[PDB]
RNA sequence: GAGGGAGCGCCAUUGCACUCCGGUGCGAAGAACUC
């Protein structure tokens, strides 16, 4: 997928409360750059994915290259880029990806 | 003076403030006069605080009459700040109401019928 | 230093409160193994400052070696280990007193 | 403003704990946050 300032990561432990979970999400990817929001999905028994909004696409790469099957909670992140702004659609729908 | 309707006698005022400091750690109590305004017309307050040197007294000055439209027990104390100290804060609090009946109601109960013979 | 169950991480970003904190470190470290306890404080002498208790002293060993330097909420921890049994280990082994 | 309900800054601190505990301005007379 073409470059794009939101990555989309899924693998997530789906077990996790969310808002320890979108805090987490923030405590290892702040490195990288200004987060607008994180989103993650709702839940519990469907899987889990979230979204990440870095404001710069060079961030988002960046979270990408590095963060790539790194294990949050014992589960190895599957990142990639976020769709033709799967995001905001995402965030509508109510519930929470 | 002035927005007291009734007087209450300062060792009914401390069974009073030590019971609050007593309801947090089994029921819930609302603290600040935007939560206690709200617990009652909510309809859910059962007893409510109002502290008598707070200084617009127009923060508190509704709270009496808004307790005997839909007859909820109210109490006055005399400084702010000890009722502050009582539920819990750290800075002043100009009026309080317990709210849940997690398990002192008799004791409450007693209280309110002191309330009602003034 | 001698290995030891518990590693000691210092420079953490003091700003972050207690449990949004330890539940961090959690979800950072779980990977390496059963964690039986995270112990932050934030008294003056303790800010910045975490113990993290495995226990395995390899899953500690594990830990220290792949999270060193990590930036964590945007700074970079040093972990080194213990320098005494934290008390539950010393349980474990009894040895506590 | 409507919701909400207790934090938000500053100075100092790089500190090895497992009884808790720096200073200080603001904050229930409403912090953060959401709209």
């Amino acid at each position: 997928t073409r470059p794009n300032h939101t990555i989309y990561i899924n693998n997530l432990n789906e077990k996790i409360k969310k808002d320890e979970l979108k805090k987490s999400l923030h405590a290892i990817f702040s490195r990288f750059g200004q987060i607008l929001d994180i989103l993650v999905s709702r839940s519990l028994k469907m899987r889990g994915q979230a979204f990440v909004i870095f404001k710069e696409v060079s961030s988002a790469t960046n979270a990408l290259r590095s963060m790539q099957g790194f294990p949050f909670y014992d589960k190895p992140m599957r990142i990639q880029y976020a769709k033709t702004d799967s995001d905001i659609i995402a965030k509508m729908k109510g519930t929470f990806v | 003076a002035s927005y007291v309707k009734f007087e209450v006698p300062e060792d009914m005022q401390n069974e009073a403030l030590s019971l609050l400091e007593k309801v947090r750690e089994s029921g819930k109590v609302k603290k600040g006069t935007n939560e206690t305004t709200k617990a009652v017309e909510r309809g859910l307050a059962k007893l409510v605080y109002i502290a008598e040197d707070v200084d617009p007294p127009e923060i508190v000055a509704h709270l009496p009459l808004l307790c005997e439209e839909k007859n909820v027990p109210y109490i006055y104390v005399k400084s702010k700040n000890d009722l502050g100290r009582a539920v819990g804060i750290e800075v002043p609090c100009a009026s309080a109401a317990i709210i849940n009946e997690g398990e002192l109601r008799k004791e409450l109960g007693s209280l309110v019928e002191k309330i009602k013979g003034l």
